[PDB]
RNA sequence: GUACCGAUUGAAUGGCUUAGUGAGGCCUCAGGAUCUGCGCGGAGAAUUUGGACAAACUUGGUCAUUUAGAGGAACUAAAAGUCGUAACAAGUCAUUAAAGAAAUUUAAU
RNA sequence: AUUCUUGGAUUUAUUGAAGACUAACUACUGCGAAAGCAUUUGCCAAGGACGUUUUCAUUAAUCAAGAACGAAUAGGGAUCGGGUGGUGUUUUUUUAAUGACCCACU
């Protein structure tokens, strides 16, 4: 019914990530992250620029023609805080906010 | 989701459509002229009249609209006279509500321009119906009101399709434009399925296109390019004048990045610009206007660049033109636009690296105009010098092998020529700025007093001061002696990329990273006045004999004058 | 400027036989052209995809499937299995402090020459009107219960592969002859064997890959 | 920076020129990698004796101009620099029809 | 502030390499004189406890010097290992039976 994506979000601390990539996920589309569109090296995780490029990559996204999506949520792990950052939550509210469709979501920390 | 109707150039909103859930893609107007319907992925149709109702809702299938053309009796988007959709169909409808006609399925490719350009009779005793804007191939339609419709003959000479054109007479005989997406337009023949001649100007792709309100064998021809337009000629094929396909003029506009300027006509006249793009644009200082249209030579952009092209530079004439890019070669211009290869003089093959700075040595009326004095990014500078025939004329060899100055570490960032043709300074990245001669190439002085790289030095007209630009936030002169500095001027909140000197010598001007641009004086080392129209990066400057009217580089193609 | 989605090639994925719906999602690779065209060029591309997803029924929420692709024919591209996944929380769910967790792996050629490496977790259940707090295993079981599940492993494999095999997989088949060996040592809990992956496939063989096809 | 005197005739060019150097094609005595053919010919690369036509390249000197220009003296720029002197100024509601699921369009009082 | 970056940094997906370790379970548990000992599997000796109607017969206990390694009063409850008893269970539609479990003792 609809086309389906995954999204990846990559929350770090000090800044987090997100590439909305294919089903495949070798195939990445619209990247841009938090910390670009903000000047103050000090917000780059925060969740309020958090909500303002989650909504330019929703923007983007249905601009091709991508409609649903999945996310894997994925902390920095290994030997490190091993804990999801503040904005992978409100990277999560601004996109389903902004339109898009979710289901059966996971971790890949 | 915004699709705003406007009235007369006032704009003021008569009515808003925001109603579907769908984002609006596009927007046309109709030949009734006073009625619309706009394009979406979701396929949801609702014709619009502007005083205002916006009629019966039209559901009968989803897939996504790419296209759109009306008809005067049909008037309605790609979804009633046929179906654009994701892997390509034909769906036939009628002007009564929503029960379905005839069904077509042929397509294995995905299209959307199902009826893109008309047909007009919609009998078609002699006529057919184009399509193509995905499928990158083109079929030939019937119309068929009671009956199922037909393929005359495909067209898999091309290799990508985005738009369609026919005939207003209907005939087919005479010119088909043709955009393809693969920078190639085409002139075609639909009654034989033959193509006249095939144009290839561009190397981007190739645009939308809507219609031209002329008859057949048209009288100009507008052409879609990224922030520039052309005109061709109609024929391009032996028809009415001429044939062999060319170009009959490009009117350019402005990209948002300059990254250096340099006044090309000899009564400082012509600005040309160098860019991202490898295009030479000509418009900005005789055209106060918008788009180019009083040039004082024919309208034209010159291309030879496989890359961006960095800088650009002319002697006082403005005959050569010479400018770099990141090709590995240098390429110079001529003015009035007649040479013997293309409009080039030459191409100077043999740099090691890239060439982001290029110069002309001083002018008299020939010789050292004819020269050539350029920079590359393998650490040394290369001076083109062939005096028997005329030069730059054809390929020189003059320093490849050996003859090349050879001190620097860090790459070269500009350079620039004394009033006379004896020595030069040049500017770097490794804190110094060196003196050479011109004649021989032998190191005349060092300066090395800095905090930082420098990206540019300037000399003055009467050549007792020399001025450079650091990272210090400092703009530091020196003296023609070079054995102590004359000022250090300081003040600028960022640092300073260009300095130049006013031709009556009375200024020091600087562009820099301040978002602002500050005139100086000569003469106290104080601040004349600081200057203020930007919220961006400086990059170059220009100023003329004048000293009033002086232009400014920004990062949006905004330029100023006072 | 470039904008290179109105360059991109829109393509799907069609899915092997013995499952349930064999369309799966959606990718995009590139424009066919002479001097790398779309098709020839990469072909390695991998969709690992829960089974949930692909059967519709919900007791089978872990157990995703890695995929590899092999031979398209006009947006219609196969897939072949490529290996077998676990989820994350589970795992870190099943672990009960106060208990054994025992492992097991081996390598192993099948029919057709896919050497494959299996994997094989095991932990303990406690049993009804148990006094002790632990229950815990006495570690020369271990070497047994190990021992026991290897012949099985290697009984089971071997013959008619991933086509009978990895449908003896997806009802836990397998998992279940392991209870009803291990019953006469001590008895155990939910035991997978979570994962698998291929090293060592032969040969292409369009035609027998053409046997799952219809 | 311009005009003026001047050594060096240095560099460049022009007139004359000592002297040295010297391309190229032509004929012939020899020389033969090679040719479709009823005792072999057309055709043909290298080398080579002698003879004739022959442009041309280089340096120095004399004299003029420029450039570089020791040395000499003015004009203009720099209203500039410092220091001292001098006075002056200065703060389309309602109801309800007809089309339309709903918006919206029209009518009626 | 340092650092990298359009010869594309970061990330994505693929493969190889390297050294390192056995994440949850892992306990006031078990072993070793301590120093110390947690991946599977195999080999090699060794050790204690338990069981014993086997054997020698005081062969013994503790310690300056010296050696090696190391920086240089009697109950209560729990649990580990072993043994025994079972008006005991369970695995057992498989004939049997290993094993676990629980009661009681030591």
């Amino acid at each position: 019914s609809q086309v389906f994506g995954v999204a990846r979000i990559y929350a770090s601390f000090n800044d987090t990530f997100v590439h909305v990539t294919d089903l495949s996920g070798k195939e990445t589309i619209a990247r841009v992250t938090g910390g670009m569109k903000v000047k103050a090296d000090r917000d780059e995780s925060s969740p309020y620029a958090a909500m303002l490029a989650a909504q330019d990559v929703a923007a983007k996204c249905k601009e091709v023609g991508i409609t649903a999506v999945h996310v894997k949520i994925r902390a920095t792990g290994g030997t490190r805080t091993k804990t999801p950052g503040p904005g992978g939550q409100a990277a999560l509210r601004a996109l389903a906010r902004s339109g898009l469709r979710i289901g059966r979501i996971e971790d890949v920390t | 989701q915004l699709l705003k109707i406007f009235h007369l150039k006032t704009g003021k909103v008569v009515r808003s459509m925001k109603i579907s859930s769908p984002s609006y893609i596009l927007d046309a107007d109709s030949t009734s002229t006073l009625l619309a319907v706009g394009g979406t992925d979701g396929s949801i149709i609702v014709v619009d009249i502007e005083n205002g109702y916006i009629t019966h809702s039209f559901k009968g299938h989803g897939g996504t609209i790419s296209s759109l053309k009306f008809y005067g009796q049909l008037n309605s988007k790609i979804w009633l006279l046929a179906s654009g959709d994701t892997n390509g169909m034909v769906k036939v409808w009628d002007l009564v509500k929503r029960k379905c006609l005839h069904t077509l399925q042929e397509h294995t490719s995905a299209v959307r321009g199902l009826d893109i350009i008309e047909v007009p009779d919609n009998d078609e005793p002699s006529l057919n119906l184009l399509s193509g804007g995905r499928d990158d191939i083109i079929n030939l339609w019937d119309f068929n009101m009671k009956k199922k419709c037909k393929l005359l003959k495909t067209l898999p000479v091309n290799q990508q399709v985005e738009s369609c054109g026919f005939l207003k007479d209907g005939d087919g005989k005479r010119i088909i434009y043709t955009a393809g997406g693969d920078a190639i337009f085409q002139l075609i023949d639909s009654e034989s399925g033959s193509v006249l001649k095939r144009t290839n100007k561009p190397i981007e792709e190739l645009f939308i296109i809507g219609v031209l309100p002329i008859l057949s064998n048209s009288q100009m021809f507008l052409v879609l390019s990224d922030q520039t337009l052309q005109l061709i000629n109609v024929e391009e094929d032996l028809k009415n004048d001429e044939d062999t396909i060319q170009v009959t003029s490009s009117i350019a506009g402005n990209h948002g990045i300059i990254a250096d300027m340099r006044y090309v006509g000899p009564e400082l006249n012509k600005l040309a610009l160098a860019t991202n793009s490898p295009s030479l644009r000509i418009i900005p200082v005789p055209d106060l206007s918008g788009p180019e249209a009083s040039l004082p030579l024919d309208v034209e952009i010159y291309e030879g660049h496989e890359d961006l092209l960095n800088s650009l530079d002319a002697t006082e004439d403005g005959l050569w033109i010479a400018t770099a890019s990141k090709d590995n070669t240098a390429i110079v211009w001529r003015y009035n636009e007649n040479s013997c290869k293309f409009d080039i003089y030459a191409k100077y093959i043999g740099h090691s690296a890239a060439v982001t700075a290029v110069g002309l040595p001083n002018i008299v009326s020939k010789g050292y105009p004819e020269f050539l004095l350029t920079a590359s990014n393998d650490l040394t500078i290369k001076k083109w010098i062939i005096p028997k025939p005329t030069a730059s004329m054809d390929v020189q060899i003059i320093k490849v092998s050996e003859y090349t100055r050879h001190a620097h570490e860090k790459d070269i960032n500009a350079l620039s020529v004394s009033p006379n043709d004896s020595i030069f300074a040049t500017a770097s990245y490794d804190k110094t700025c060196k003196i050479w001669n011109l004649e021989n190439g032998e190191l005349e002085a060092t300066l090395a007093n800095h905090k930082r790289g420098l990206w540019d030095v300037s000399f003055c007209q009467y050549d007792k001061l020399l001025a450079t630009s650091s990272g210090d936030k400092t703009v530091k002169i020196w003296s023609l002696d070079t054995f102590s500095v004359m000022k250090t001027l300081e003040g600028h909140t960022n640092a300073v990329q260009r300095c130049s000197f006013i031709n009556k010598q009375k200024q020091l001007i600087s562009c820099g990273a301040d978002g602002l641009i500050k005139i100086w004086d000569c003469s106290s080392g104080e601040c004349l006045k600081t200057l203020d129209g930007h919220n961006n990066r400086l990059w170059a400057l220009s100023t003329m004999n004048d000293g009033d009217m002086i232009v400014s580089a920004d990062a949006d193609g905004v330029f100023q004058f006072w | 400027v470039v904008d290179p989605f109105t360059r991109k090639e829109w393509f799907d994925i069609k899915a092997p036989s013995t499952f349930e719906n064999r369309n799966v999602g959606k990718t995009l690779v590139n424009k066919s052209t002479g001097l790398k065209s779309a098709s020839d060029a990469l072909k390695g591309r991998v969709v690992e995809v829960c089974l949930a997803d692909l059967q519709g029924s919900e007791d089978h929420s872990f157990r995703k499937i890695k995929l590899r692709v092999d031979e398209v024919q006009g947006k219609n591209l196969l897939t072949n299995f490529h290996g077998m996944d676990f989820t994350t929380d589970k795992l870190r769910s099943m672990v009960r402090k106060w208990q054994t967790l025992i492992e097991a792996n081996v390598t192993v050629k099948t029919s057709d020459d896919y050497v494959l490496r299996i994997f094989a977790i095991a932990f303990t259940r406690k049993q009804a009107n148990q006094v002790k707090r632990h229950s815990y295993a006495q570690s020369s079981h271990i070497r047994a219960i190990r021992k026991v599940i290897s012949e099985i492993l290697t009984k089971e494999v071997q013959g008619s592969t991933l086509a009978q095999l990895t449908s003896k997989l997806i009802p836990e088949v397998i998992n279940k002859e392991i209870e009803n060996a291990t019953k006469d040592i001590f008895p155990l809990q939910n035991i997978h064997v979570r994962k698998v992956k291929l090293l060592k496939q032969p040969k292409f063989d369009v035609g027998a890959l053409m046997a799952l096809h219809g």
